[PDB]
């Protein structure tokens, strides 16, 4: 339920605890923009394909 | 013609492709040039 | 050049600026603005304003004796 | 009679109206950019050029009596052409031929005449400098009788037409080359002939005088011109040492031939699927299956194409020669529903354990398989049925023992377990270690792909890739 | 009328397909074959259904006085025009084409239906016509040229909410929305439950609410699902009602992996005698088992299989065959361990998942700009 | 070469791990699909 | 020879020829059909299949062929095992094959066992030598993107 | 990497808008 940042072990009976990087932000926002790159290309297909 | 003009047939060719080529090459840096020209004048 | 260029238009401003209010625009580089002196007038604009700025009906300076968009 | 009378007016103008006019479009428009436009590497025409790839293939096939076509090729070949004055003559003879066709008889050229026409080239102060418009007009010989599809007697026709065209070759290298570049519209011209001239020597038997002429063909290259005409003519050099079934493949590896850096995304597709059967028969796969991979996604632009047929089939092919496991019909066609139905069962039997159902079948189906060209399977495919197993219980475990691989794999012990584990780490199939204190395969996880210089190492060739797109792109812009 | 006849195609669709089981299945067809002046499609079952009863002369009578009942009226009208209004008058084909098709086939539903639609342009008549050739598209469930009108009426007729045609926009999301692309159309367009009652074409609430939750627990894992069946209110009634749907809640929630197979097989013990008999699950059970086991591999990095062995079920070889099957075709990413007895688990990183998304994403937009880098220029 | 050496004695294109996945609910949700804007 | 890809090119020419008749063919590619899966030594209690003449100056090559990447694979992660296992399963209860790996390969057996050696490296790595060139590759970056193209 | 991914699809626009007004300005020319 995302309340505790840790992990368990049942071959050890250990919990371990980590921290909480915030870094992954620009690998989330770069493919965003790829996916509207894709239809601005898309624009441009079906607008070489009406009139070359 | 094949040993003492082939030499020089084939050799004037490249010559006039490339004189061919950067004509093309010219008159887009010409109006490119002629875009800013106007475009500080004005 | 056009860097020297864009920087030798800016004397016209100066300030002793009067202050209208943006209305409308006709064309390309050419509009209707509404003076603070009460009348309504057709004047030019210059090159260097960015024409993201425009259409709240917008604060604007105007020149004093040509009457322009500076 | 009363019923197929009146349909007879109709068909004729249709042909004598748009099949007119394009050619004396186009045959107009490739002159003035062959006297004008110094620059006609790429005409506009060359677009026009891949417009009669698709126009005379649906166009017209038959010279079409009630006289449409059939008065087109005493107009178009009797072309002589002097001066203004004396082609303004013949421009109107554009004009002129049509109440030929329409009011009178046209002249029927039943697949003989044609070549007796190509004297009309030569009649009465002719021009032999336009090279592009009587290569086209060695074109218009094969264009009702090659797209007919008769290869019936006139086959030898098709031959003597061609050594004309052949003979316009030696126009190009004799008579007067002054830097037109109309070899790489000759070429072209070369190509689609030499379609049709190499389905004609499928009719007949080897190639060898042509194999003489097409080294010689491909050796003008390189030196003379070169775009495109090395190109596809190394298809058409690649083919048939390939139909022909002997050693003939490591000469094309020394073949140092391979990149003219282009071939306008259609000529380059299949090229890469030609050469990635060669690497495919040498046991290498996995450089074989991404240039499969490759030509599969870089022209398939149509619906069931027929070759787009056959490198969808042989691509899993040879991915069921390292043994994942796509299969097939994820993208299915009309053309494909058919001839999936072999290659259904075959790719079933490789997840399971069944081989007497794989023998099956093989028997069942071998026929079909035996028409594809995929003959050197079942040698190499008994191989990858081990191979698909072991692969998938890697894959699942990690560490796993030698005395529990074998009874799951109904191999009944554990040293036929290990009798699958000492190659497939040669092949390169898991990263996995075996220690003679345990007997237990063990291998480990890659997680220095981020932590170490790999994403730079496949940026920088994909930097450099999309600022060419961007230089290409500026110096093919500002021709107004 | 219609309202009720949602039952015969459902009960039609029931009989024949199960071979074995058939007969209760006969025992009520016959009220639903000689009985509601029903016609035509058990004589299309005279060579895939029974022997028959002489079912030919009692009803053929039947479907000819009650044609006669109607078919005088609607082909003449001519009778208030006798007043001159507009040389007709609007009570002829609007009244009866609704036993066009209820009785009438879609014959004559498809012919009625485009005569009314011209008659009367109001979006009010093309409320109810657009809505009976969806209820009709699944009578005689030709479950294609319906999906069209769907559209057809998504874009015209469809301008709103505010209690309107979403008396079927209850036809939007359970006959035409989500079908075979459900991933995600069960997941966006199923966040509205806001009423409770039955009214006269009400006529399934309780039991469409155990549609509702059997395809709940499938749209978002835990980012707060557990609001939307347990804290919610409406569904906390017919849990009190239903143990079945309540338990099989409760096991899933509550972390109970031990009643799994209990509360699954009690949800398949459903799905052997129920309706739906051509193509199943879809998204369900072993993906309810990796949705099962996607929380339980989680917290647990280094777990054994014999924690497994009481925790979530028995069969120790039966866990391990198991996970054999999902690990090794892409799913539930883990590496089973031998005989050390050990399930490990390992997780892509922050930025090794991305690299291997960027790279994927970076190859199909570079392939696209080769093809359009030669379409011009050559 | 090397024998591996030892001592001791349908048509379901990944889908079926779609298929395989797939055997028990959803048939009425095949054209079940559109009733939900009433009630829920 | 290991001249794999000399063979499957080889049959390409030979369709019929090769598998439905032609037992000196059909025995050498029953041979390769072993060579796949897990028959390499299979093969070598299917010698006494010769259909000619004696073979043996090519069975030779296969027993040079095979015996010495089977002492390949042993200096590799197979780490170390007794004489017993050099025996029965190498193949020949004990000839001067006990010569042959003590010779051609090292493998002493001293004390009751083949001992293997150090196969391992340092592995090192400085990354700042690419700091000259990778350098080079964003200078030449700032080039064609600041040049009037 | 983004931004030369854009970049080139910038001046991609370029050629057609400007192959479009060439032939289109030519062919109503003639």
């Amino acid at each position: 339920d995302k309340k505790f940042h840790g992990i368990l072990d049942q071959g050890e009976g250990v919990l371990i605890i980590f921290d909480e990087p915030p870094v992954d932000k620009t690998y989330e926002a770069a493919l965003e923009t790829i996916q509207n790159m894709s239809k601005v290309v898309d624009s441009l297909y079906n607008k070489a394909k009406k009139l070359t | 013609g094949s040993g003492l003009r082939q030499y020089y047939l084939s050799k004037i060719e490249e010559l006039q492709l490339i004189v061919n080529d950067k004509s093309q090459n010219l008159r887009r840096l010409q109006a490119q040039r002629n875009e800013l020209n106007a475009k500080v004048r004005l | 050049e056009f860097l020297h260029a864009q920087e030798e238009v800016k004397r016209i401003q100066s300030i002793p600026l009067v202050i209208g209010q943006f209305l409308e625009a006709v064309d390309q580089n050419t509009a209707i603005v509404g003076s603070t002196t009460g009348s309504n007038y057709y004047v030019r604009i210059l090159s260097t304003i960015d024409r993201e700025l425009l259409k709240p009906n917008a604060s604007v300076a105007l020149h004093k004796h040509s009457n322009a968009l500076v | 009679p009363p019923g197929g009378g009146e349909q007879e007016p109709p068909p004729p103008p249709a042909p004598q109206d748009v099949e007119m006019k394009e050619e004396a479009a186009t045959g107009g428009g490739s002159t003035g950019e062959a006297d004008g436009k110094t620059a006609a590497a790429a005409a506009e025409h060359s677009q026009r050029e891949l417009d009669t790839v698709t126009l005379e293939d649906i166009k017209e096939h038959v010279k079409q009596l009630e006289k449409a076509v059939s008065g087109k090729e005493p107009r178009f070949v009797l072309r002589a052409l002097r001066m203004l004055p004396s082609t303004s003559r013949r421009l109107n003879h554009y004009v002129l031929y049509k109440a030929v066709q329409g009011f009178f008889t046209s002249n029927n050229a039943t697949r003989d005449f044609l070549l007796p026409f190509l004297e009309e080239p030569m009649d009465t102060e002719a021009d032999l400098q336009f090279r592009p418009r009587t290569g086209k007009a060695a074109s218009t010989p094969l264009l009702p009788e090659v797209e007919a599809y008769l290869q019936l007697l006139v086959v030898i026709f098709m031959m003597n037409s061609k050594r004309y065209k052949e003979a316009q070759k030696i126009s190009d290298d004799l008579m007067q080359k002054i830097s037109t570049q109309n070899r790489r519209a000759l070429d072209l011209v070369a190509a689609k002939c030499y379609y049709y001239h190499a389905r004609v020597y499928e009719f007949l038997d080897k190639l060898d005088v042509v194999r003489s002429f097409l080294h010689a063909r491909l050796r003008t290259a390189t030196l003379r011109h070169d775009a495109d005409g090395q190109a596809t003519l190394l298809n058409l050099l690649l083919r048939n040492y390939l139909h022909y079934s002997l050693y003939d493949q490591a000469e094309k590896l020394v073949s140092k031939s391979v990149f003219p850096e282009q071939a306008n995304n259609n000529e380059w597709a299949r090229y890469l699927y030609y050469t990635g059967r060669i690497k495919a028969i040498q046991l290498e796969y996995s450089e074989a299956r991404r240039t499969m991979t490759n030509a599969l996604r870089k022209a398939p632009q149509h619906t069931a194409v027929g070759f787009k047929q056959t490198v969808h089939k042989l691509l899993i092919v040879v991915e069921l020669l390292l043994g994942e496991i796509p299969d097939r019909l994820q993208f299915r066609q009309p053309s494909l529903k058919r001839s999936l139905m072999p290659y259904f069962l075959l790719t079933q039997a490789v997840r399971t354990g069944n081989l007497a159902k794989f023998n099956q079948v093989l028997d069942q189906f071998g026929e079909k398989f035996q028409a594809d060209g995929t003959y050197t399977l079942i040698i190499r495919l008994r191989h990858n049925v081990i191979k698909t197993g072991v692969r998938m219980i890697s894959l699942s475990y990690s560490r796993i023992s030698l005395a529990d691989i074998a009874q799951k794999l109904q191999l009944d012990s554990p040293e036929d377990a290990e009798f699958i584990v000492a190659k497939a780490i040669r092949d390169g199939v898991i990263e996995a270690s075996i220690n003679h204190e345990k007997g237990y395969v063990q291998s480990k996880e890659m997680i220095d792909i981020y932590s170490t210089r790999e994403p730079q190492l496949a940026f920088h060739q994909r930097i450099s890739f999309c600022l060419d797109i961007h230089n290409m792109s500026v110096k093919a812009m500002r021709f107004p | 009328p219609k309202n009720p006849d949602l039952r015969i195609a459902q009960l039609r669709f029931l009989l024949s397909l199960p071979e074995h089981r058939g007969d209760a299945a006969v025992r009520d067809e016959l009220m639903a074959a000689v009985r509601d002046n029903n016609m035509a499609p058990y004589y299309e079952a005279l060579c895939k259904s029974l022997d028959w009863q002489i079912d030919v002369d009692l009803l053929n009578k039947m479907k000819k006085a009650n044609e006669d009942e109607l078919k005088r009226l609607d082909e003449e009208l001519e009778d208030a025009e006798k007043n001159l209004g507009e040389s007709e008058i609007r009570d002829a084909m609007m009244a009866k084409a609704e036993y066009l098709c209820r009785i009438g086939d879609k014959e004559g539903a498809l012919t009625a239906f485009r005569k009314t639609y011209d008659k009367t342009v109001a979006l009010g008549h093309r409320l109810d016509i657009v809505f009976y050739l969806l209820r009709i598209g699944l009578f005689y469930m030709d479950n294609d040229l319906i999906t069209r009108n769907t559209e057809k009426a998504k874009s015209l007729i469809e301008e709103g909410g505010d209690w309107d045609r979403r008396n079927r926009l209850k036809v939007y999301q359970g006959l035409y929305c989500v079908a075979i692309r459900d991933f995600k159309q069960a997941a966006e367009l199923f966040l509205d439950t806001v009423s409770t009652f039955t009214s006269y074409e009400l006529m399934d609430y309780k039991t469409f609410v155990t549609y509702t939750v059997y395809v709940s627990m499938i749209a978002l894992e835990r980012p707060d699902l557990r609001e939307k069946v347990i804290k919610g209110a409406e569904i906390l009634e017919v849990l009190h009602s239903l143990p079945a749907v309540r338990q099989y809640l409760f096991s899933l929630y509550e972390c109970r992996y031990s009643v799994f197979f209990q509360s699954l097989a009690v949800v398949e013990q459903e799905m052997k005698k129920d309706w739906l008999f051509a193509p199943h699950y879809r998204y369900y059970v072993r993906e309810m088992r990796i949705h099962a086991y996607s929380q339980l591999l989680e917290s647990y990095r280094s777990l054994t299989l014999g924690y497994m062995a009481e925790a979530f079920g028995v069969g120790v070889e039966f866990i391990d065959q198991e996970l054999s099957r999902f690990i090794a075709a892409g799913r539930l990413h883990c590496k089973i361990d031998k005989v050390n007895e050990i399930v490990e688990t390992n997780r892509p990183d922050s930025k090794n998942w991305q690299y291997q998304e960027t790279i994927k994403k970076g190859d199909l937009l570079l392939n696209r700009v080769q093809k359009l880098s030669r379409v011009i220029n050559m | 070469m090397s024998e591996k050496k030892q001592p001791v004695d349908e048509d379901n294109w990944d889908d079926d791990n779609v298929e395989d996945d797939f055997s028990n609910q959803l048939r009425a949700e095949l054209e079940k699909h559109g009733y939900k804007m009433e009630t829920s | 020879q290991n001249r794999v890809a000399e063979f499957h090119t080889e049959l390409e020419r030979l369709p019929a020829k090769d598998i439905q008749t032609n037992v000196y063919i059909k025995h050498p590619v029953s041979l390769e059909q072993y060579l796949m899966e897990g028959s390499y030594n299979k093969v070598f209690l299917a010698k006494g299949n010769i259909p000619a003449e004696s073979y043996t100056f090519f069975i030779d090559i296969l027993l040079d062929t095979i015996r010495d990447e089977i002492a390949g694979c042993i200096e590799k992660a197979y780490e170390k095992i007794l004489f017993t296992e050099a025996t029965r399963i190498l193949f020949f209860n004990t000839p001067k094959k006990m010569t042959d790996y003590a010779k051609k390969r090292g493998w002493v057996l001293g004390p009751n066992n083949y001992y293997s050696f150090a196969s391992q490296q340092q592995k090192p790595e400085d990354t700042t030598i690419p700091s000259t060139e990778l350098a080079k590759q964003v200078i030449e970056y700032a080039r064609q993107l600041e040049m009037i193209v | 990497y983004l931004a030369s991914l854009i970049r080139s699809v910038v001046a991609l626009h370029n050629l057609i808008n400007n192959k479009i007004a060439n032939r289109d300005a030519e062919k109503k020319e003639g």
